[PDB]
RNA sequence: CGUGCCUACCAUGGUGACCACGGGUGACGGGGAAUCAGGGUUCGAUUCCGGAGAGGGAGCCUGAGAAACGGCUACCACAUCCAAGGAAGGCAGCAGGCGCGCAAAUUACCCACUCCCGACCCGGGGAGGUAGUGACGAAAAAUAACAAUACAGGACUCUUUCGAGGCCCUGUAAUUGGAAUGAGUCCACUUUAAAUCCUUUAACGAGGAUCCAUUGGAGGGCAAGUCUGGUGCCAGCAGCCGCG
């Protein structure tokens, strides 16, 4: 029969209690602080952090001199450093569990724009990274949920666009009105 | 109390397999009388035919005349008194209409206000009661 | 204006052909069509343009690069021999003239029902 | 014996009210931005005993 | 071919409370799937492997391989033509039609990719791939957004300030631009067997008549009104407690 692809992954934390007052206040102040749309993209970050914590507890269960533990722990530390959550300091597995929620939202696309300029009100920075106006490199970035890696971390330019590139997208309307 | 030896697992599974039938949910899930005695033939929804419209009474603390429809089924062929949900809808559920029915909140028990009605009307002639109550154009008359 | 660079490059001397992966750069206007990339590759190879084929063009979401597969051939007879009719159809060498469903199958049915002279009359006419 | 004539009595006797022209609402992220600007650390003058989200 | 597979004789054996034997399964078996301590519980017809059948069920030619059914023979239940002495059939294949049911897609195109068959580079394949319906479901994700201008609700660094607002959000059917950009409208690209969709790009393309976001609720659980008008244990609401 057919053979193309069959897979299903749900990057989605579903809470047990639906209506917790402190948890709704925490998630909405998280959204209003870090510039998000809905709570499913909070639950994205919560699911990634939960999966990393599951892998970290599975590694900390094993013996210290285990080669599988050494390989998977060095790989997890390398991936978290290349994301940029960790530093070049504490390379222990307990500090991975010591990580918090807001670090991944800090390493996402909009907060790096906040830390390295051309932000101008994060709610407008969402529009600036949605519309083609903020471009990590020659492969054009469109989607706001973009984990900015530490390996480049600074290439925020844009070419052939409205404010510095050029062209008359809708100022030709005003020019034809004045002419 | 229990039996905690290394070769007692047959006695354990025999005891659990015997004492598991005394739960209500296990025996109603794995006994055939909840297929050969219930309506729907073990289904979730079912179409039916309006037979008559019956005004039943409420319970003892409440005081209301609930409006229900005795429904002649299509799949099994039994008779089900199904409830008319909303404020109106008695004038929207007429005689000989294609009527889809479901549960209230539980197949076993009923609602604590209506004595002997286990099921609830959703559709009238492929048009829902929400549509007949608000929004949509007009009945399929 | 445009810049065409070949990244991967192989030479099949058995069939007298050369395979390559072509990246066309776009800091400017739209995707350059089938003819002009072929003509620029013919200018960079400095032979007759009527022998080089190319197929496939992606686009990396705003300017950037477009990636395809190019085939430089050294003989037009080898190009007519080793290539399928659908890639000859870009230049119009092969013509089938009956690209229709159920025609061949109804001819099979008319050749399956009757047999012999009536079959040569009906199924072939 | 229970009569079926009183069907939709309150739905019939309810006086109809024309829905007045309310302006358009905000989007998903804009509504969350309005919630964060309204019901959080932006404006909180009073003491943390009573709550006033609707009155 | 090794066999109680079958036959003639001889012996009376073999299984079972460590559940055989006899029934039911809404029972094809697995690799797997759902469920978040561990342990478990429930499905697995479904794309892979192996088995079984081509309406029920028996027999057989050919063939290395069949008890084959897009092979045949006879019976039963269906069922087409009939000029009434006879012919002809098996969609649990692909589309589609009837019935059934809560319930499930178009009489589309191509061997272009992967394989397969045949004498064979060349033909064929509803195997497959592409296209249409599709809110089973999974991922990313506009719906009016944004920076400023001005009144004030002012929480607030600060001096008797009834303000210096080089921190600020909000009601502004208030102005202002970037006239941002997207969906759509379409040329030329490109993908592609021919096309469509994805992306590139030329030109139109927002100011509350916009290009309108709905689904449920506001006594507790369970986030949110002791607001207004009718109904007056009637209608009804409420999955339980309860209200009228
Ligand atoms: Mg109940
Ligand atoms: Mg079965
Ligand atoms: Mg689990
Ligand atoms: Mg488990
Ligand atoms: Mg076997
Ligand atoms: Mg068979
Ligand atoms: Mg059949
Ligand atoms: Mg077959
Ligand atoms: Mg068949
Ligand atoms: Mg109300
Ligand atoms: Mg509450
Ligand atoms: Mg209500
Ligand atoms: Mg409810």
């Amino acid at each position: 029969p057919v053979a193309r692809s069959w897979v299903c992954r749900k990057t989605y934390v579903t809470p047990r209690r639906p209506f917790e007052k402190s948890r709704l206040d925490q998630e909405l102040k998280l959204i209003g602080e870090y510039g998000l749309r809905n709570k499913r993209e909070v639950w994205r970050v919560k699911f990634t952090l939960a999966k990393i914590r599951k892998a970290a507890r599975e590694l900390l269960t094993l013996d210290e001199k285990d080669p599988r533990r050494l390989f998977e722990g060095n790989a997890l530390l390398r991936r978290l450093v290349r994301i940029g959550v960790l530093d070049e300091g504490k390379m222990k597995l307990d500090y991975i569990l010591g990580l918090k929620i807001e670090d991944f939202l800090e390493r996402r696309l909009q907060t790096q724009v906040f830390k390295l300029g051309l932000a101008k009100s994060i709610h407008h920075a969402r529009v600036l990274i949605r519309q083609r106006h903020i471009r990590v490199r020659k492969q054009v970035v469109n989607i706001p949920s973009f984990i900015v890696r530490l390996d480049s971390q600074k290439h925020i330019d844009f070419s052939l666009r409205s404010p510095y590139g050029g062209g008359r997208p809708g100022r030709v309307k005003r020019k034809n009105a004045k002419k | 109390g229990k039996c905690r030896g290394l070769r007692t697992a047959r006695k354990l599974r025999s005891h659990r397999r015997d004492q598991k039938w005394h739960d209500k949910q296990y025996k109603k899930a794995h006994l055939g009388t909840a297929l050969k005695a219930n309506p729907f033939g073990g289904a979730s929804h079912a179409k039916g035919i309006v037979l008559e419209k019956v005004g039943v009474e409420a319970k003892q603390p409440n005081s209301a005349i609930r409006k229900c429809v005795r429904v002649q089924l299509i799949k099994n062929g039994k008779k089900i008194t199904a409830f008319v949900p909303n404020d109106g809808c008695l004038n929207f559920i007429e005689e000989n209409d294609e009527v889809l029915v479901a549960g209230f909140g539980r197949k076993g028990h009923a609602v604590g206000d209506i004595p002997g009605v286990r099921f609830k009307v959703v559709k009238v002639a492929n048009v829902s009661l929400l549509a007949l109550y608000k929004g949509k154009k007009e009945r399929p008359r | 204006t445009v810049t065409i660079r070949t990244r991967k490059f192989m030479t099949n001397r058995l069939l007298q052909r050369k395979q390559m992966v072509i990246d066309v750069l776009h800091p400017g206007k739209a995707t350059v069509p089938k003819t002009e990339i072929r003509e620029k590759l013919a200018k960079m190879y400095k032979t007759t343009p009527d022998v080089i084929f190319v197929f496939g063009f992606r686009t990396h979401f705003g300017g950037g690069k477009t990636t395809g597969f190019g085939m430089i051939y050294d003989s037009l007879d080898y190009a007519k021999k080793n290539e399928p009719k659908h890639r000859l159809a870009r230049h119009g060498l092969y013509e089938k003239k009956k690209t229709s469903r159920k025609q061949r199958k109804e001819r099979k049915n008319r050749m399956k029902k009757v047999r012999g002279t009536a079959k040569a009359n009906v199924g072939a006419g | 014996h229970g009569s079926l004539a009183r069907a939709g009595k309150v739905r019939g006797q309810t006086p109809k009210v024309a829905k007045q022209e309310k302006k358009k609402k905000k989007t998903g992220r804009a509504k969350r931005r309005m919630q964060y600007n309204r019901r959080f650390v932006n404006v909180v003058p009073t003491f943390g005993k009573k709550k006033g989200p609707n009155a």
